[PDB]
């Protein structure tokens, strides 16, 4: 698995929301509508087929 | 049934049983289910395992 | 009487009070009103020219409060105000949990 330790950065997911190629969208513990305005220290990244 | 999706804050003692879709995208839902069209009422599925 | 609400397009609640000369019906049922009364989910239910009558409808905190006062006049110009002073009385308190944008009064015919 390939942690991406993403850091010192916002989150700004509504571009994914706003283009076709990008289906599902599901959040546990934060709101799904409400991802632009958290901020977190180390985001971890993984990406799978 | 828990509501997750609503456009405002709530004044206090206040009801809301409207079960349109809410309209998270720019496209309107017109009665439609999707992604980007969210259901408000979910449920957690209370069970005694949890 | 009065319906008040927000869109009042039976897709939302809405408050109803209604005066037939024996009781006062006041409800929360979010039918059909069609356009104008005639005559010869339900939440909340309370079943109770020389007239004027004076009202003062407010909605804070869940509640709506209505103030009431009545009193005979006899006016000289059609339908002016009259140049004084009265205070109007509290009447009614009611918990019914709404928020009103819009309001329509109601009308008696033949
Ligand atoms: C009064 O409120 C209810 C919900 O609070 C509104 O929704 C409708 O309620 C009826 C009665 O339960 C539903 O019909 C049946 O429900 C059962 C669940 O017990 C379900 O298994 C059946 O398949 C069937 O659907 C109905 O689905 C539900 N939704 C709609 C869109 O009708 C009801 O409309 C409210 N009525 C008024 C007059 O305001
Ligand atoms: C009060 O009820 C209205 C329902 O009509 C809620 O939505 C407002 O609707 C009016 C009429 O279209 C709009 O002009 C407002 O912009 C809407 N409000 C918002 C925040 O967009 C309204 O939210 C309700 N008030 C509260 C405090 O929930
Ligand atoms: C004015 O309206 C009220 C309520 O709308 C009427 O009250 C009725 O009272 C009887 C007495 O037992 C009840 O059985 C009925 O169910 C009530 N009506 C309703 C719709 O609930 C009252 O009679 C009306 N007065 C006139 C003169 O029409």
């Amino acid at each position: 698995w390939n942690r991406k330790r993403i850091s010192n950065c916002v989150a700004d997911y509504s571009v994914l929301y706003n283009l076709a190629p990008f289906f599902t969208f599901k959040c546990y513990g934060v709101s799904p509508t409400k991802l632009n305005d958290l901020c977190f220290t180390n985001v971890y990244a993984d990406s799978f087929v | 049934l828990y509501r997750l999706f609503r456009k405002s804050n709530l004044k206090p003692f206040e009801r809301d049983i409207s079960t349109e879709i809410y309209q998270a995208g720019n496209k309107p839902c017109n009665g439609v289910a999707g992604f980007n069209c969210y259901f408000p009422l979910r449920s957690y599925s209370f069970r005694p395992t949890y | 009487g009065w319906i008040f609400g927000t869109t009042l397009d039976s897709k939302t609640q809405s408050l109803l009070i209604v005066n037939n000369a024996t009781n006062v019906v006041i409800k929360v049922c979010e039918f059909q009103f069609c356009n104008d009364p005639f005559l010869d989910n339900c939440t909340f239910e309370y079943v109770s020219f020389k007239n004027l009558r004076e009202f003062v409808f407010k909605n804070i905190d869940g509640y709506f409060k209505i103030y009431s006062k009545h009193t005979p006049i006899i006016v000289r110009e059609p339908e002016d105000l009259p140049q004084g002073f009265s205070a109007l009385e509290p009447l009614v308190d009611l918990p019914i949990g709404i928020n009103i944008t819009r309001f329509q009064t109601l009308l008696a015919l033949h």
